[PDB]
RNA sequence: UCGGGGCUUAAGCCCAGCGCCGAAGCUGCGGGUCUGGGGGAUGACCCCAGGCGGUAGGGGAGCGUUCCCGAUGCCGAUGAAG
RNA sequence: GGUGAAAAGAACCCCGGGAGGGGAGUGAAAUAGAGCCUGAAACCGUGGGCUUACAAGCAGUCACGGCCCCGCAAGGGGUUGU
């Protein structure tokens, strides 16, 4: 019968967002979230890494997006609209441009988004150093 | 000590003595096969070739016996069609004797 | 008996659940100065009376 | 030891007392006689005399000691109904349960 | 002679009752009963054909997952094993990863050794 | 809103290639049943091969309910039916 | 339509205006107590176990896990978090 992880101590990580693609780096702050580079995976059960990334409002991107790329945020009004380019996003709060895009990779349960709290972003560093950090890239 | 043995379709980790059931043998009430078919060592035997060469592992038939039974059944709707039937799965059990490649 | 009427049996559950803000809350009772006896505040209450 | 009372056939609605019954579950014999008491509904004049008699028998009859009772369990069952009929408005005619009770109350000695 | 109906029906009625046991609320009490585990018995039937997949992958995963901290692909990892003629990793028991690594890792070279 | 996130010497398009994933398909191991072949003089049971999605519908074998023969019997208060 | 073999139909005390109960008593049995044999289901309730207030649902199923329970263990039962 299939082994089964008990309990265990959530490794940290740190990551430097600077000239990272957007995408490419969400992929993998992803696959972190996910206890899946272990190789004692487990679908049910949440044993991701705890990524944290700074300087996030570096982050490299592709053609004309910054112009281009806009955000949709439906309030639930008449008229709710909005629509906010890439560019607004960093110039006002830019972690979001990042964790607007690693939730998107995060599955959809509620596992889904006890993950998306193991992801801790900012744009610094400065992070609330604490402990681990073992940067990564 | 390590050893994977393959026996009955499908293969299993196996240990110095340790009771595990597999699928059905034709052996006596209560002799000894000696899974020939082995795989790994608790010492890296590496089977090079698909199966390991000098090498075995002996078990004895604890004794046949059959499990317990599943309601494999049936329905498809707006046709009335139903189907409910029994199964118990077949299952000989094993004491593992020698580790012995 | 027209126009609008329930869509559903409700369940046993909703049902049981709307009523959940049912439960009446226990008098209040004080003891009075005269008798060991016990009061509704700022009432009379017979067997005990009242001065002033 | 407990000390049983049953007062069945009551004419009031299970729906209905069960809400005093909710109200002394449980508590001290004294306690409960003053709840009953001020409590507002129909529901306790009922409640109370077969609570009222739980007690009398815990005493008269098992020497059990009143200063030391406490409604250790109570409920209501619902008993037959009495179905009558109800001319209604162009022709039609309903008809009314008229719920009916059986009221129950068991009283223990507190502690030791 | 005249065969009322009697036992009979409550009988089989009761049969089911059993099996829906546990379901909810009115699921448990009728033929919402039946029609429940009628259902149910296609899922299962349905889902004893998946839980293979179902394991399949979960190792897969757990193998990439591993021979990627020895740099490389499941998809290389097990092209070697076939080339090293190695039958042994029926995925099921590359749990060894798990527990007992050194045989995984050696089995690692192994196919690495296999590939060129 | 391209399923979405997201993607730009790509995660797009064209050309060539090696891998791996991937169904209830095919294999492996076990088991049903039926049809055929064989052992067996035989019945018996055993082995080998193959068929076994299914509505209308045709065919087969069964299970249970009431009653009758079996009953001037048998079980039944040490407990019938339900 | 049906207490029980027999009315032996519950004296008497206790709470209550009564009803109805609690004791006492009869009976093999009184959850056989009087529209009383048996007493199923829907339906209402009381107590206990597991569970639930960031969560998306034909209500199940597959898996793992936690808790509770039966067994010395291997095991099983209940519940349901993901
Ligand atoms: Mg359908
Ligand atoms: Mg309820
Ligand atoms: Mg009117
Ligand atoms: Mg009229
Ligand atoms: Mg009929
Ligand atoms: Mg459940
Ligand atoms: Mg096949
Ligand atoms: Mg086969
Ligand atoms: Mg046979
Ligand atoms: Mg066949
Ligand atoms: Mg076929
Ligand atoms: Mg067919
Ligand atoms: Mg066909
Ligand atoms: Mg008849
Ligand atoms: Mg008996
Ligand atoms: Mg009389
Ligand atoms: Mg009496
Ligand atoms: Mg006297
Ligand atoms: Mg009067
Ligand atoms: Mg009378
Ligand atoms: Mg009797
Ligand atoms: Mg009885
Ligand atoms: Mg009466
Ligand atoms: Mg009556
Ligand atoms: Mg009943
Ligand atoms: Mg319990
Ligand atoms: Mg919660
Ligand atoms: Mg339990």
């Amino acid at each position: 019968k299939t082994y089964v992880p008990k309990q265990v101590e959530p490794r940290w990580v740190l990551i430097d967002a600077e000239g990272k693609t957007l995408g490419r780096l969400a992929t993998k702050i992803a696959t972190l979230l996910r206890g899946k580079h272990r190789p004692d995976w487990t679908p049910n059960v949440a044993m991701g890494d705890f990524v944290v990334v700074v300087n996030a409002d570096k982050i490299r991107v592709t053609g004309k997006k910054l112009e281009q790329k806009i955000y949709t945020r439906y309030s639930g009004y008449p008229g709710g609209l909005k629509k906010i380019p890439l560019e607004k996003m960093l110039a006002t709060h830019p972690e979001r441009v990042l964790e607007h895009a690693v939730k998107g990779m995060l599955p959809k349960g509620p596992l889904g988004r006890r993950l998306f709290k193991r992801l801790k972003v900012y744009a610094g560093p400065d992070h609330p150093h604490q402990a681990q950090r073992p940067e990564k890239l | 000590m390590f050893a994977i043995v393959k026996t009955g379709g499908k293969q299993y980790r196996v240990e110095p003595g340790l009771k595990l059931r597999v699928e059905k043998l034709d052996a006596e009430p209560g002799a000894t096969v000696e899974l020939p078919v082995l795989l790994l060592g608790g010492e890296k035997t590496v089977v090079g070739t698909p199966v390991v060469e000098g090498a075995s592992v002996v078990a004895e038939v604890l004794g046949h016996g059959r499990g317990k039974k599943i309601l494999v059944s049936k329905f498809k709707a707006k046709v009335q069609y139903r189907r409910k039937k029994g199964h118990r799965q077949p299952y000989t059990e094993l004491l593992i004797k020698e580790i012995r490649g | 008996a027209k126009h609008p009427v329930p869509k559903k049996k409700t369940s046993k559950a909703r049902r049981d659940a709307r009523r959940s803000h049912h439960a009446l809350t226990p008098p209040i009772l004080v003891p009075c100065p005269e008798c060991k006896a016990m009061k509704p505040p700022h009432t009379v209450c017979p067997e005990c009376g009242y001065y002033a | 030891m407990e000390a049983k009372a049953i007062a069945r056939y009551v004419r009031i609605s299970p729906r209905k007392v069960r809400l005093v019954v909710d109200l002394i579950r449980g508590k001290s014999l004294e306690e409960a006689r003053n709840i009953l008491r001020y409590t507002n509904k129909r529901g306790a004049y009922f409640v109370a005399k077969v609570l009222e008699s739980a007690a009398a028998n815990a005493v008269n009859n098992h020497d059990m000691l009143e200063d030391r009772l406490y409604v250790k369990a109570a409920y209501v069952d619902e008993g037959p109904a009495l179905k009558r009929v109800l001319p209604r408005a162009r022709g039609r005619a309903d008809i009314i349960k008229k719920r009916t009770s059986h009221i129950t109350v068991i009283l223990g000695e507190k502690h030791g | 002679p005249r065969a009322k109906t009697g036992v009979v029906r409550r009988r089989k009625h009761k049969k089911i009752l059993k099996l829906a046991k546990g379901y909810w609320g009115l699921r448990s009490k009728s033929r919402k009963a039946r029609e429940t585990l009628f259902a149910a018995g296609n899922y299962a039937y349905a889902h004893r054909k998946r839980r293979k997949r179902d394991f399949r992958r979960l190792w897969i995963v757990r193998i990439n997952a591993a021979c990627r901290q020895h740099g490389l692909n499941y998809s290389t990892f097990i092209h070697g094993l076939k080339k090293a003629g190695i039958e042994v990793d029926r995925k099921n028991l590359a749990d060894l990863a798990v527990r007992e690594p050194q045989v995984f890792a050696e089995l690692v070279e192994r196919a690495k050794a296999a590939q060129g």
